[PDB]
Formats: structure tokens, C-alpha cells, sequence
């Protein structure tokens, strides 16, 4: 090129000025880039820890507990791993030739239910597979999606159907190691960690119930597109109830000019807790509105609200109104009609309705796209916020449900539901069988855990 | 030991925060006569507020 | 049909725990932003200033910086690759075909310096280049970047002699790669070129020959041979037109000669590289190599390539990729990353036990980074709490730490394609060889004074 | 079930029912007794609800 | 919103109005449901014609 | 006040030949139902109350 501009264009630039320019730029006090200012910061270091296990030997179908291993001044960082078994199906098996079996939708996020982090004795926090789903659905840093769904199960290979031995389709999922991190109130932030060396006298635990491997595989027909049960003797090798699983954690040290100053001292940290409505059902045949009565304690920030098909257990994070069926090409497609059972909610508080009956789509698109930090990108998933920022850790506006009085979430149902709950639907259709949904509602809460005294309580409860 | 559950309140956070939000309405010129007249002749009006 | 009245509830509930976290006299307040005045300046991109020589295919030039400048913050390097027509004439015959190699920018360029004078400051190459941007690429951007530096699935297309049913040829077009230097790492760093008068900066950059730059294919056996002159139609052109740009900005009159004549200090990022070994996983499966760093080292990146041919780049999986239906270059099924775990010993000292490749592959980028890669291979372990942040972190220096070292041990699947035997369009049809690369990230100190720079610690 | 059918009458009862159902759930230590035992009012409680 | 001019339709222009009562405004957005299509055989492009 | 200008649906609907690929404009008789001039559709707008 010939580039004849020079540094010189840019003098005309740097003369224009006005009163404009004089108000936005300029001034004495007025600060400048390309000038970065340094201050210094603490001297620590970080590394990963294997956590202690005190409760036997984990297995599936079973809670096993790990403490909290001690000598760090911080834990800020929890994840699982776990060696899944290798599956591999038999021509003796119940549905014959015309059967396969692949791994659920989301097989982490699943196995892991009713997790709880306890201090002392006395339940912290906890959580589940509809909390996980939709924080992840909803508060996902674009980038890592792609990690997070080759390290959750979901990687293309473990949930596309294998036929039998004798048919064309003999592959066998693969056993290999899958990690699910952990969110926890001290895990959300750098700023909230865990003080270890401040609270000598409690014994921190969490609780893990995995869940049996029966319900943890989909046994689907070939044809039909229906689930059953699965069996010991279907699947070579058995069921191993006894699985390998370990929980890793990472500690940070500091030196001695504040661990110590630090300590003595009462500190009031703000947490993030959960509460979960007890599930409704839900028959859209006999009723068209539901009605679902919500108790809180402190000051809520969001409200996670989803119906789930629960037709099968086998099946899991199948909030579409038709059970996904085979494909061709061995693989898993959704069907044609596949749409979220919701047709419209709303909110009243006492007999006043805040929200008016607003379209689905409002909770779908509008209101993520606002106070969220992603969208979406499965059917379902309906929130309401009450602060400009979901996933920012400092308080946003939130309105205490402690001193708030009874409150109603209204959800209409759609006619695609309605229909898809009775069956008549040919091969492959999703709904050949009548199907049954349910509604979970999740509420997300700040709270205050105050240490004192080398031991942790909370001032309000 | 007092908890959210155990309170005697409910149903009185209107009147215990009643000074937290007020009304706002249209805003309207004060036109108000001064002397009706002196047998019907005179008169005239002023503004409070234009 | 609710109202703005339907609310004040919300702000009737109002507590203890209310009181504590809202409300207050100092409490601050949305809807209203603080604005407060900035400096005046302005910027506009020029070339630099050409010093040394004519760009060229596998040899090395030196561009000077231009002066006149109040600061500099930005650098590119903008190239036209040449056209490529297959000919019948091939050694291969009708069975071969010829394409770009994978990333055919980040190739083609080695051992890129940023020099003071002559003093070298620092340094990169195609390995960090390519873990900077699998682990540190802001999304949106991503398609952006993998259009503008080749991978645009038109260079990396076979394409068939003219007498088979391919008979396109391979575009010649323009790409373009940033540079990434401590002054364009952030807005706040840059050169002050007003306060240098004395010193001269120059930007060495080496290009790569053309021959490891193409890759022939065999459609058939799937086996890679270099190229020549005769096989291409025209010939490969030695010479090639290149050119680097930089936005330069300038600031007011007002406080130039203020900061005129001042103390400055400044911290950067630097990167150094250990050689490359090769690994054998014939003779044994665990391999230890000794890690040799000067300063606060911040991030480490480690993988294994596959080195077996110079024409395929950028290749950090145990086979390499062959031809596929649709005149397409797809990779074999059986595709694992090498590395099966490692470990750090600091001084007999094990820091890191035998931890999964899989840690390494997803925990570390999910917690400390902004990204996660999406390709095989590509481990790193960081000591800082993030690894994008200009601002220092947590970080462990090696001047005062002893010798330390880094232990891997492969993988059956790398051990059994290290042998041949391998079918047709197998990848491992020819026995594999395979180099550890281990690169390291790091601080420093600038300082800035009587018109010169220097390192206060050298 | 057969917690409240059969632990909480062993435990804070003078009998166990010999019939299907009867389910019981006791505060107070002895609910034959007439003197008070460990029990709480549910007028300054919220209303509760059964699953 | 309250509407304060004109009728919602495809080649016209209407107004809405801020509603008031309100202490800031942050958030603005607009919704329409889009009419069913159906293409005829009777159409000028005959067969060879997709809408 | 928030002023929205709605174009008419010939600017919104594309006909395109099947095999030459032209386009030509739409008319009324071409789709069954007519073309409905009218629409349903509204303007939301968040609101934000504050302390006194």
C-alpha cells in the first residue's frame, strides 16, 4: 500500500475542540490512559489438595461424606471426578434384536442429587439437579460451553444409542473419567473463601448421594421409541454398585502478616443459599392453570420455574412436553413437536397481581437477555429476576420474602401440552405413550454467615 | 431465638414502611380568583404556581 | 393491567438483614453514573518504518518503529499468500493432492523478537502462539480470528489434479496476525517514544521456507512427501510482499511536556521456551525433563507434537490428519492426545502428584482462564489466579527456586502408534515421532529514565 | 410409615396399635400424661403443613 | 405502554406515550405476532415459486 | 413519546422463482387469507421505583 496519512493527519484531529469537547475531556484532575497504576498485593500461593474421606467406600445408589482437609488458610475451589463404567449390551436382552441403550442427556448434573455442604453439624448449603441445570443454562461463560459439555457427559459418544452385539452398532461407551466442579457460596467468588485456619472447632463435611445406575441409563426400542427398565442381565458384565469417585479441593496460604491479624476478630460474610418448592404434578387434560403456593425465608433473587416430563426415570433434564426417540444414523433426534409445556405464568402476591399473564417468551428471551449474563438454548428454562444482575456476587435489588406474606406463581398450560399428555402417537412420535409432568420451582437467596470465635453461625436465621 | 416463621407480625410491613414510597400526580396551575367584582364589574385572577 | 402502584410491598419488606445490606447515607445509588473527565488524545494507524531488507519466505527481517509518535500500543503483520495450481506432472501422479497446512498463519513465522537497540526483550513462536490464542480468545471474536489468520476451510481443502474432478485452485488473498507484545497486552502499557529519543526499537520476524509450508497428500496410503518447484504450476516464488502496521496515538501539548523529563517503571509479560525433546514411547513410557527459568514464572504450557513430517503444523495429536470424502481433510478415529499424566518435582519434592491429562485439558482453563480449547493437547497449569489479567497475581519465582522438573508418562494409544502398520488413511500408517515443548509465562520490570531503558535487575 | 407406626408409640405411648394405620407424632415425651411436657403452640407459629 | 395515537398495522405509523407515575425508566421493548402464511396454487410464479 | 413506522407486508415477504431464483413482488391473490393490513402487537417498558 501506499499509505501518504502520516502522523501528522492526526495534528487536525488534536486541534478541533469546542465546549463539548472542553465539558467531556480535558480538566487538571482528569485522568489519563496509557499510564496504568501499579499497587502491590498479598503473597500467597495456591495448590490442589486430595480431600479426606471419613464414610466408608462411595458406591452408586449411596451418600457417602468427605471432610474438609485442614493446614490451608482458604478453600476456594471444589470439584468431583468419577470413572464411569463400561457398558456394553447383550443379544439376551429384553427387547431382542430391537433395543439400545445410551447414557441420559446430562449424566453429570444427574447421579449427583440432594449435594449438601455442612458445617459442624448443621446444613450450610445444598443443592440439585434442577439447580444445576438451570445456573448452568443460564449464567454460562460463552468459551468454556464447549469444555463444560465435553466434561459433563454430553460429548456426542456417550449418549448416542448402541444397538446389540449382533446388530450393525456393536461400539461400547467408553469408560472415562468425568468432573463436575462443585458451586458453593466461597467457590462463586475469590473474595468469599472459606477461613479453615479461623474455624478450628467446626467440622466441615459434604454430603454426596449419588443415584443408583438403573434409572442412570436409557434403555430405549428401536422402533416404538419406548423406554423400560434396565436389568443386570441385559448389559454384560453386570451392574458394579461400587464406583470410584474422589472429590478434589484447592487451598491457598498466606503469610504469617495477616493470617494472624485476621484472626480474633468478627467477620460477616454474605452467602448465596437455595430453597426448593415441593414438586407438583401437573394433568393438563383435567385442569388448564396450576397454581403453585411459594415460601421463602430471606431476600430471594431469582426464580427458576420449569416442568419437567417424568414419564420415565430412566430419562433425566427433559423439560420438553415430548420424550426425545431414536434416529437414524444411531443417533438421538428430538421430534418433530417439541415445545415447553408452558404456555404463560404469572405472579401475584396476596390477591394483587404484580405480573400480568405475560407470554412464555417474556420469561424465555426477554428477561435473560436483560439481567442475565446468557440465554438459554434448550426449550424451557423460564426465570424471573428481581435484580439487574443475577450472577454478580454483590447484592442487587431483592425483596425479603421473611416479612412478605403468602405469594402464588400461576402457570397456564399450552394445548401442545394438553395433547402430548394423551397418547395415540405413532412409532417414533415421542407421545406414543400418555404422558405425566411436573412442576419445580427454585428460588435463589442471600444470607449472612458470620465467624466468631474459631465458629461459624448464622446471626438471623 | 426470634426467627422469620415466629413473629407476630405479617400483614403490617404497609403500615410499619408507609413512608418508604409516595404518590406523584399531575402537575396543575393554582388560578384562583381574588375579588368577584363589585356588582358584577370588576375582577381578576393570579397564578400560585405557573 | 398491573400498574406501577401494584408494587411498594417490595418496598414495604424492609428488615435487619435490609438495613445491613441496603439503604444508608453514604450508600450509593444506580441510575446515576459518576462522569468524570478523561484525557484528550487521539490515534490513527501508520506502517512502520522500513530499516532492513525485503520480506522473504525462510529468511529473517528487522523492522524499525517509527519515531515522531507520542505512543505506540498496537502492531499486525499483513501478508498475500501466493497462488498454488496442481499439476499432472506430480510425483504422486493422479493420487495426490496439495492444500495449506492447518493455521497457516502461526506457522510461517518463527522466533518473532522485540528488540531495544539490539537487546533482545522478548520473544515468541509458533507453540505459545498457538496456546495463547486456544486458551485466552475472547468469544465473538473466534470466527474473526480463525478468518483473518487462514483456517478459513478454503486453504485447508485438498484440492485434485486438473485432470480429476477438482480442479480448483487455492485462492490467493491477504491475512493478517497481531502481534501480541507487552504494550499491546493492555491500553495502559505502551511505548512512550517521546520520552525515548535515544533508543531505536526493532520488530525481527522470520519467515518459513515454502517447502514445510504446503502439505502433500497422498488420497490413497495417506502419506506426506515434501514439494517441489516442478510439481506446482509458475514455481515457488522465494520473494513475498509483507508489510507491518501500528496505531499510533498522540496526546495534547498541555501534559507532554509535563511528563517530560520524569521516573518511569513498568511490568510486563515475558515467554520463554525450553527445547524440544523428543520422546520415544518404544523404550519406556515416563519421560522427565528438567525446566530451567530465570523470573516469576506465572503460567506453564506443555504438550506433545507430532513431528514426524514438516509440512503438517500446529499437530498435537498422536496421528496425523488424512483426506476425506468431499475433497476434505478429516482426522482418524482413533485421535488421543499423547500425554497420559504428569507431574511437577520441585527439588525431589513432588508440588503436583499423577494427576489425569483431563485435569490439565479442562479443570485448570475452566478455573483460571477465559477460555477452554477445543482442539487435542494443549495442557497448562497456572500459579496466578488468572491468567489474561495484566496485573500481577500470585506467581513463584524460579531464580531463587532450584532445579525442577516435569514428568509424563504416556499413553497406550501413543505407544502403539509409534509403530507403523497401520491400514490405508490410518494416520499411523508410518511409524510416528514425537517432541515435548514446554513454554513458560513470567513477569518483569521496565524502567524508564534519562531518555533510555534498562532492567533495574537485569 | 412404619416410624410413626411403630417407633413413636414404643418410645412415647403406653400401647401399640394393632391395626393398619395410625399414625402418630408426639412433642411431648408421655401423651397419656396429664402433666405438660416439651410441646409448642401454633397460634405464634405460621401455619404448617403436612406431606 | 400507554398507547396514545394510531393503530397497530403494516405501512403506517403510530405513537405510544411514556406512562408516568414511574421514577426512571431503564428498559424499552417492543412486541407483534406475525400473520399465518399460505401459499396457493393459483399464484403468478405457478409451481416454480416459494414464498 | 416512542414513534414506530410499520412498513407494509410486500416489503417483508420474499418470492422467489424456484429454478431461475427471481424475485418478484406479492400480491393478495397469491396467499390464501388475504393480507391482514392489521396487527396485534404492544410496547413494554421497565420501570424502577426509589426510596422517598
Amino acid at each position: 500500500c501506499t499509505t501518504g496519512a502520516g502522523v501528522t493527519s492526526g495534528f487536525i484531529d488534536l486541534a478541533t475542540y469546542d465546549n463539548l469537547d472542553r465539558a467531556l475531556y480535558g480538566g487538571k484532575d482528569a485522568t489519563t490512559y496509557f499510564i496504568k497504576e501499579h499497587y502491590p498485593v498479598g503473597w500467597f500461593t495456591k495448590l490442589p489438595t486430595m480431600a479426606t474421606r471419613v464414610s466408608g467406600n462411595p458406591a452408586f445408589g449411596q451418600e457417602f461424606s468427605v471432610g474438609v482437609p485442614r493446614s490451608g488458610d482458604y478453600v476456594l475451589n471444589a470439584w468431583l471426578t468419577l470413572k464411569t463404567p463400561e457398558i456394553k449390551l447383550l443379544e439376551t436382552n429384553r427387547l431382542g434384536a430391537n433395543g439400545t441403550v445410551r447414557w441420559t442427556k446430562n449424566l453429570m448434573h444427574n447421579a449427583v442429587e440432594h449435594a449438601s455442604l455442612t458445617f459442624n453439624d448443621i446444613c450450610a448449603q445444598q443443592f440439585n439437579t434442577a439447580y444445576l441445570d438451570a445456573w448452568t443454562q443460564f449464567n454460562m461463560c460463552e468459551g468454556k460451553r464447549i469444555g463444560y459439555d465435553n466434561m459433563i457427559g454430553n460429548t456426542s459418544d456417550m449418549t448416542n444409542p448402541t444397538p446389540a452385539q449382533g446388530q450393525d452398532g456393536a461400539r461400547t461407551l467408553p469408560s472415562k473419567n468425568l468432573v463436575l466442579p462443585l458451586p458453593f457460596f466461597f467457590s462463586r467468588d475469590c473474595g468469599l473463601a472459606l477461613p479453615t485456619v479461623v474455624l478450628p472447632y467446626n467440622e466441615i463435611r459434604i454430603n454426596i448421594k449419588l443415584r443408583s445406575l438403573q434409572e442412570l441409563l436409557v434403555f430405549q426400542n428401536k422402533d416404538t421409541g419406548n423406554v423400560i427398565p434396565i436389568s443386570a442381565t441385559d448389559i454384560a458384565g453386570g451392574l458394579a454398585d461400587t464406583v470410584e469417585a474422589y472429590v478434589y479441593m484447592t487451598v491457598g496460604l498466606v503469610s504469617n502478616v495477616e493470617r494472624c491479624a485476621m484472626a480474633g476478630t468478627v467477620r460477616d460474610m454474605v452467602v448465596e443459599q437455595m430453597q426448593a418448592a415441593p414438586t407438583h404434578i401437573v394433568n393438563p387434560q383435567n385442569t388448564n392453570n396450576v397454581h403453585v403456593d411459594m415460601r421463602f425465608s430471606h431476600a430471594v433473587k431469582a426464580l427458576f420455574f420449569m416442568v419437567q416430563n417424568v414419564t420415565y426415570k430412566s430419562v433425566g433434564s427433559n423439560y420438553t412436553c415430548v420424550t426425545p426417540v431414536n434416529g437414524p444414523g444411531n443417533t438421538v433426534m428430538e421430534p418433530a413437536m417439541s415445545v415447553d409445556p408452558i404456555k404463560s405464568a404469572s405472579l401475584t402476591y396476596e390477591n394483587t397481581t404484580r405480573l400480568a399473564n405475560m407470554g412464555v417468551e417474556y420469561y424465555s428471551l426477554v428477561q435473560p437477555w436483560y439481567f442475565s449474563a446468557s440465554i438459554p438454548v434448550y426449550t424451557g428454562y423460564h426465570m424471573y429476576s428481581y435484580a439487574l444482575n443475577v450472577g454478580s456476587v454483590h447484592p442487587s435489588g431483592s425483596t425479603n420474602y421473611g416479612r412478605l406474606t403468602n405469594a402464588s406463581i400461576t402457570v397456564t398450560m399450552s394445548p401442545e401440552s394438553v395433547v402430548a399428555a394423551a397418547g395415540g402417537g405413532n412409532n417414533n412420535s415421542g407421545y406414543n405413550e400418555p404422558q405425566r409432568f411436573a412442576l419445580v420451582v427454585i428460588a435463589v437467596n442471600h444470607n449472612v454467615i458470620r465467624i466468631m470465635n474459631g465458629s461459624m453461625g448464622f446471626p438471623i436465621l | 431465638c426470634a426467627t422469620y416463621a415466629t413473629r407476630k407480625d405479617k400483614g403490617w410491613e404497609l403500615n410499619e414502611n408507609r413512608c418508604v414510597w409516595a404518590a406523584s400526580v399531575k402537575p396543575t396551575s393554582g388560578a384562583i380568583m381574588t375579588n368577584v367584582g363589585v356588582h358584577g364589574k370588576s375582577g381578576n385572577a393570579v397564578l400560585m404556581t405557573p
